[PDB]
């Protein structure tokens, strides 16, 4: 009558982490810095676009003025 | 053509130390069989339910699988029981 039976106990392997808290924090800090740099680039790019738009009008005005002056001088000369 | 099956086992008896395992191994090696499985009777017993039967059952798995795969063109497997 040496017929034995058993029961079982369970253990849980550690969840997936303990490497997600050293590279993670550095990743977040770098992401924040990149976000700030992107915001600054946004602002600078908008300012540059405004300045180019401003330049356009003066360019067109000088072109028109020179063309009209040349035509007038030619007309009077002949 | 005759339709005759092969003998399935033999028994060897005599005084100890007279060369029975030698003869068994030589018979196995001569027929181009695979490496034999040598077992000892007293070492199979266990004190849990369903453990000795598992040990007895585990020796035929390779032959079963090989026959299920290759059908009638399989090799020859040998099992040796001591004591
Ligand atoms: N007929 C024999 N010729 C040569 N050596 C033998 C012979 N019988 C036994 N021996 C020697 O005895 C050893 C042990 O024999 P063994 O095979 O253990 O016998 P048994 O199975 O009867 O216990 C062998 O390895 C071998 O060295």
């Amino acid at each position: 009558d040496m017929r034995n039976e058993l029961e079982e106990m369970q253990r849980r392997a550690d969840q997936l982490a303990d490497e997600s808290l050293e590279s993670t924090r550095r990743m977040l800090q770098l992401v924040e810095e990149s976000k700030d740099a992107g915001i600054r680039t946004l602002v600078m790019l908008d300012e540059q676009g405004e300045q180019l738009e401003r330049i356009e009008e003066g360019m067109d005005q000088i072109n028109k003025d020179m063309k009209e002056a040349e035509k007038n001088l030619t007309d009077l000369g002949k | 053509q005759m339709g005759c099956k092969h003998v399935k086992g033999i028994l060897l008896y005599g005084p100890p130390g007279c060369g029975k395992t030698l003869l068994a191994r030589q018979i196995g090696k001569m027929l181009n069989a695979r490496e034999p499985k040598v077992v000892n009777g007293p070492e199979i017993l266990n004190k849990y339910v369903g453990e000795s039967e598992a040990n007895i059952r585990k020796l035929f798995a390779d032959a079963e699988e090989e026959q299920r795969r290759l059908g009638a063109n399989s090799g020859l497997h040998i099992i040796i029981f001591d004591e």
